[PDB]
């Protein structure tokens, strides 16, 4: 996270590490939707231009965390993958579009104060929630800039969503209606964005009406960090819900 | 079920140090 803060105790508690057995490696973030799924993006397990391609065995799931690499004894639950599931339209070739997976834990995790899971968003929340101008909230341990580094906690950052228009000429990359976009303008005078190690994270956004907050996306790809006249493209969530309880109902 | 609400925060009627960012930026 460029341009954030460090979060309060528990102000995330959906929020996954994706963690590489060996060796030990933090890969990405992820976000706790039940006490058995954790949802991430598609290029944090599988992407071949970097030879990425993870089977169950290669990764851990790190759950309650606050610190980037302290062991939090008794806070944070380890988890061991059963099943890795990928969009069957993951489209990385071109531009990564519909990224996203789950993958369903060996053993349910108990939730506590510091674990909790988040919502998925439904058409009442995203024909609702998913305005441009409208904020949400983008958390992780990835790096503080493009270049240097690394926080020692999970850093969080508010972001406002962008009009497809602007997000869509403001790459040369072909933008799809299973993304969105989000950041500041060049001369809105704020600033902020994910960048490498926040991959996969959550992008929440709290509902006016019931206090709940709904995972509306999820950090997909972006030209460089926090670079003016550019913005974090995001899985648009709830265009790809069939596929989600597809999966979660069926295994 | 339960989902979307933070032990810490809702659970207990305390709002996160920027949380009203966001439902400001509904006006
Ligand atoms: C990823 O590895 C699995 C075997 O674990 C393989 O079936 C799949 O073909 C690989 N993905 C590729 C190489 O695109
Ligand atoms: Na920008």
């Amino acid at each position: 996270i460029v341009e954030g803060s460090d979060a309060e105790i528990g102000m995330s508690p959906w929020q996954v590490m994706l963690f590489r057995k060996s060796p030990q490696e933090l890969l990405c973030g992820a976000s706790l939707i039940s006490d058995r799924w954790v949802l991430t993006a598609a290029h944090c397990l599988l992407y071949p231009p970097w030879d990425k391609n993870f089977t169950e065995n290669d990764l851990l799931v790190r759950i309650g965390k606050h610190s980037r690499t302290r062991y939090e004894a008794n806070i944070e639950k380890i988890s061991m993958l059963e099943k890795i599931y990928i969009h069957p339209r993951y489209n990385w070739r071109e531009n990564l579009d519909r990224d996203i997976a789950l993958m369903k834990l060996k053993k349910p995790v108990a939730f506590s104060d510091y674990i909790h899971p988040v919502c998925l968003p439904d058409r009442e929340t995203a024909a609702s929630l998913l305005q441009a101008g409208y904020k949400g909230r983008v958390t992780g341990w990835g790096n503080l800039k493009e270049t240097w580094g690394q926080p020692s906690v999970l850093q969080v950052v508010n972001l406002p969503i962008v009009e497809r228009p602007v997000c869509k000429d403001s790459t040369r990359i072909r933008i799809t209606d299973n993304m969105f976009c989000a950041g500041y303008k060049p001369d809105e005078g704020k600033r902020g964005d994910a960048c490498e190690g926040d991959s996969g994270g959550p992008f929440v956004m709290k509902s006016p009406f019931n206090n709940r907050w709904y995972q509306m996306g999820i950090v997909s790809w972006g030209e460089g960090c926090d670079r003016d006249g550019k913005y974090g493209f995001y899985t648009h969530v709830f265009r790809l819900k069939k596929w989600i309880q597809k999966v979660i109902d069926q295994f | 079920a339960d989902c979307g609400l933070r032990p810490l925060f809702e659970k207990k009627s305390l709002e996160d140090k920027t949380e009203r960012e966001l439902l400001e930026s509904y006006i």
